[PDB]
């Protein structure tokens, strides 16, 4: 786990040399031949660069806006092809925000319906 | 209020067979390739499971189309849900959820798509719906209804006329609030309550520890260390000793993967049951005996938990 | 609404036809079973070309090249490799088959409870309230068409747990008391259709002093006009 | 009878509706 150096009497921890799987993140080739490459579980210093928990993503731009997940990367991150168009990375949304108008004397009752 | 705990997912492990068997060895790799595509077959088997672990999580927790927020006014007719609702001052998890979480070589571990924060967000939506829109949000759109009115339907559903709830509404709310405090104390200092989740974690850890420890075995070879063989024997003899280690280590990986596939099959089934329970116990009221614990089922609330889901059955 | 319901149903059937039509992704679940089995078979056969430590993966080359004292050793190397490949294959098939075993049990359960009757189980027969379903034949599996009731437009109503009449508390036999802001009605929860609140709709139990949120209204007795006439 | 059935809608909107007499147990009592 660690070694005490023979001359300095200092202790240094031993980590493995960075490694991990290499994944290609792509839209279907039917609409785009643009790709991004994710180096899983590694630092960007070892390998439009985004460092995340799942690894180093090179090629896609990162944005502030969340979107429903399209093609997942992991650890809260998904990617998509958006406006001209390019591959982007974002924190995934789990759906649109909503609420219930919970007044303590209010009820909603359907007046029409459909059969699906 | 009783607690039922089910596992949902396993650690998304991944194994590099080259690093495991022939790490940093050209001569070993050349011999490993003589055994065909066993690595491809084993790698696909483990990759497939890692994918299924997110499928299991998705089926159990992602049961809403919108994320519903709780009301600004926590007035539910005397019913106190402050221990199961997320705490906004924190990861926005409930008091009970924090208590639950606090009690649980060439190889790597991949992250889940949905981290504890995302699971907590789904859980929040499920409770906000259950409490303020009944089961309508499960069937379709979330339609508001007063909590007491919702309970009146839940009681009628078990053969108890609606007037009983109202005559005893104060008593029922008090019994409920007490029951929530009781589960907090039960889950609290004693970790045995979550043994079912702990067992999944422990079994996976043991499988991994066994696989790594096997690298030190000779399997009939003069040495378990590949580098000692390579620096000691000329190829006509070194290759034989290497094959002995390849066979042993490859058999160990095959055993490991098979064991993971079988354990994963159990989890597959548990996740299906957990998802069924949420749909029929939380997003509606089943009339199934012993499905949502003992007694006649009225309502339930999910809670986020490490590697699984915890259901509170009322 | 029989005319409307029949029209919505007929439209819904056309919609599933178009969804299933040109796009094969809809049936990926059946395609995956076929593909996984094909891959398992292709892998098993390809492994026959592997040496597994032998001088040659071809049994005939060993037999025509080496005398038995050496040929037998090279053959054992291929037997061990090929036998291990079969053992791996069979184990993999048994595990995959176990998944299919479970899926078939679920599919059979669904037909019995979704097609041969109507279950009241949430998310069992798709989303919405289950009415009926129809099975369809499919390659290596079964396709279920689930017909469900889903609420659409909704309206904002005021409610109450009970009506206070003569000091007595009136509760619905079935349904919810609602108000349009001027008048109280009683209706079924899953389809707004307001009725006049009468003694034939409600029942009396308890009183006005014990019901939280009780409101003042008039409960109609269909018998009194008859006694007076 | 009126104690078995309920009234909702009318005779012009029900497909397959038939002509019969619905009995009211109250009328004989009012007359007696
Ligand atoms: C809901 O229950 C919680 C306890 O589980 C209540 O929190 C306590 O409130 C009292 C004041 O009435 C404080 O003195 C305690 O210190 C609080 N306990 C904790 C752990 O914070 C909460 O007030 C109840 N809310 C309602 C509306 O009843
Ligand atoms: C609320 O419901 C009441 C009762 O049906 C409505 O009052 C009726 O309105 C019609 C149309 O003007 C009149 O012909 C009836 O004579 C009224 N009935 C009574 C008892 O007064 C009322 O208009 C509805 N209000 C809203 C906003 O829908
Ligand atoms: C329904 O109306 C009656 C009056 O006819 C209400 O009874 C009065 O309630 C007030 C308190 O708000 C008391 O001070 C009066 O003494 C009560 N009058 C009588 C004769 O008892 C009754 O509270 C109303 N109920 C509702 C739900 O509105
Ligand atoms: C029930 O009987 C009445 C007659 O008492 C029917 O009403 C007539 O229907 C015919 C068409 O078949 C019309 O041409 C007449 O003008 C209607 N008479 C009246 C007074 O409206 C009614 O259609 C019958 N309903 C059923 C289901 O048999
Ligand atoms: C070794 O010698 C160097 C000087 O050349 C000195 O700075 C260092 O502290 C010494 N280390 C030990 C363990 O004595
Ligand atoms: C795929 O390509 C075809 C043309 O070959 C095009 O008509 C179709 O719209 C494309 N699919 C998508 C999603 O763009
Ligand atoms: C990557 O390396 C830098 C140092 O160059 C370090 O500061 C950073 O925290 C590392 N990030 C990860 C994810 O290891
Ligand atoms: C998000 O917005 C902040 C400013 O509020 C900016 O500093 C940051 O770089 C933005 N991040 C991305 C990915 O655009
Ligand atoms: C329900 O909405 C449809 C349009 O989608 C309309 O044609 C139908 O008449 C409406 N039914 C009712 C009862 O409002
Ligand atoms: C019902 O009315 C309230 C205002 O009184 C509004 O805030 C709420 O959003 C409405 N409900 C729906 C479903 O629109
Ligand atoms: C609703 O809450 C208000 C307080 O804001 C209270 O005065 C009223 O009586 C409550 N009504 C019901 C039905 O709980
Ligand atoms: C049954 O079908 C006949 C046509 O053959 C039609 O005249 C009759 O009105 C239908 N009755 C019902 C209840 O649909």
């Amino acid at each position: 786990d660690a070694v005490r150096d023979p001359q300095t009497l200092e202790i240094l921890d031993i980590t493995p040399c960075s490694f991990g799987g290499v994944s290609v993140i792509t839209p279907g080739t039917n609409t785009s031949n643009q790709v991004a490459v994710l180096y899983q579980d590694v630092n960007c210093t070892e390998v439009n660069v985004f460092q995340t928990r799942a690894g180093c993503l090179i090629g896609a731009e990162h944005v502030n806006n969340s979107y429903e997940c399209d093609i997942p990367i992991g650890a809260g991150i998904c990617a998509s092809y958006q406006t001209s168009q390019s591959i982007i990375a974002y924190t995934m949304s789990l759906g649109a925000e909503n609420s219930v108008a919970y007044s303590n004397n209010s009820i909603a009752i359907p007046t029409n319906f459909t059969i699906s | 209020v009783t607690t039922e705990i089910l596992p949902v997912s396993m650690t998304k492990t991944s194994v590099d067979c080259t690093m495991y068997i022939c790490g940093d060895s050209t001569e070993c790799s050349n011999l490993l390739l003589q055994y065909g595509s066993f690595c491809t077959q084993l790698n696909r088997a483990l990759t497939g499971i890692a994918v299924e672990q997110d499928k299991n999580t998705q089926e159990v927790f992602a049961q809403v189309k919108q994320i519903y927020k709780t009301p600004p006014i926590k007035d539910f007719g005397g019913f106190n849900f402050s221990q199961i609702l997320p705490d906004p001052s924190k990861s926005k998890r409930s008091f009970i959820e924090d208590l639950l979480f606090n009690k649980v070589n060439g190889l790597t571990v991949l992250p889940p798509l949905l981290t504890d924060e995302m699971i907590a967000q789904y859980t929040s939506a499920l409770l906000a719906g259950t409490i303020t829109s009944g089961w309508t949000f499960g069937a379709g759109a979330a339609l508001q209804i007063p909590f007491a009115m919702q309970m009146a339907y839940r009681f009628n559903g078990i053969g108890v006329t609606q007037n009983v709830l109202y005559e005893n509404q104060k008593l029922i709310a008090n019994q409920f609030n007490s029951a929530i405090g009781k589960i907090q104390d039960s889950l609290s200092s004693t970790a045995s309550a979550l043994g079912k989740l702990q067992d999944v974690v422990n079994q996976n850890a043991q499988a991994l520890n066994t696989l790594v420890k096997q690298l030190s075995s000779n399997f009939g070879a003069i040495s378990s260390v590949l580098n000692d063989i390579l620096s000691r024997l000329d190829p006509p003899e070194a290759e034989v000793q290497i094959d002995r280690l390849i066979t042993g280590r490859l058999q160990s990986l095959q055993t490991y993967v098979t064991q993971q596939l079988i354990r994963a099959a159990e989890i597959r089934a548990s996740a299906n049951l957990a998802a069924t329970k949420m749909s029929e116990c939380v997003l509606g009221q089943s009339k199934r005996v012993d499905f949502c614990g003992k007694g006649y089922h009225l309502m339930s609330f999910p809670q986020s938990a490490p590697h699984g889901v915890v259901f509170l059955h009322v | 609404n029989q005319k409307l319901i029949a029209n919505q149903f007929n439209s819904a059937i056309g919609k599933i036809q178009d969804s299933l039509s040109s796009t094969a992704s809809a049936l990926g679940k059946l395609q995956d079973v076929v593909n996984q089995n094909a891959q398992a078979l292709n892998t098993l056969v390809k492994q026959l070309s592997s040496n597994f430590g032998a001088i040659s993966s071809v049994l005939n080359d060993i037999l025509s090249r080496l005398d038995p004292p050496e040929a037998e050793v090279q053959i054992d190397r291929l037997i061990t490799g090929r036998l291990q490949s079969l053992q791996t294959y069979v184990t993999q098939q048994l595990i995959r088959a176990a998944e299919i075993r479970a899926s078939a049990n679920l599919a059979a359960t669904k037909m019995s409870e979704c097609v041969l009757g109507q279950s009241k189980r949430v998310d069992f027969c798709g989303k919405g309230y289950h009415l009926m379903s129809f099975p369809q034949s499919a390659p290596h599996g079964v396709v279920f068409l689930h017909v469900t009731y889903v609420p659409a437009q909704e309206k904002n109503f005021t409610t109450a747990p009970a009506i206070c009449h003569d000091g007595k508390a009136h509760f619905p036999r079935e349904g919810v008391f609602v108000s349009n802001g001027t008048h109280w009605f009683v209706t079924q929860r899953n389809f707004y259709e307001p009725q006049i609140i009468t003694t034939d709709n409600t029942f009396v139990s308890g009183n006005c002093d014990v019901v939280i949120g009780i409101v003042n209204n008039t409960v109609y007795d269909p018998l009194q006009p008859e006694l007076d006439s």
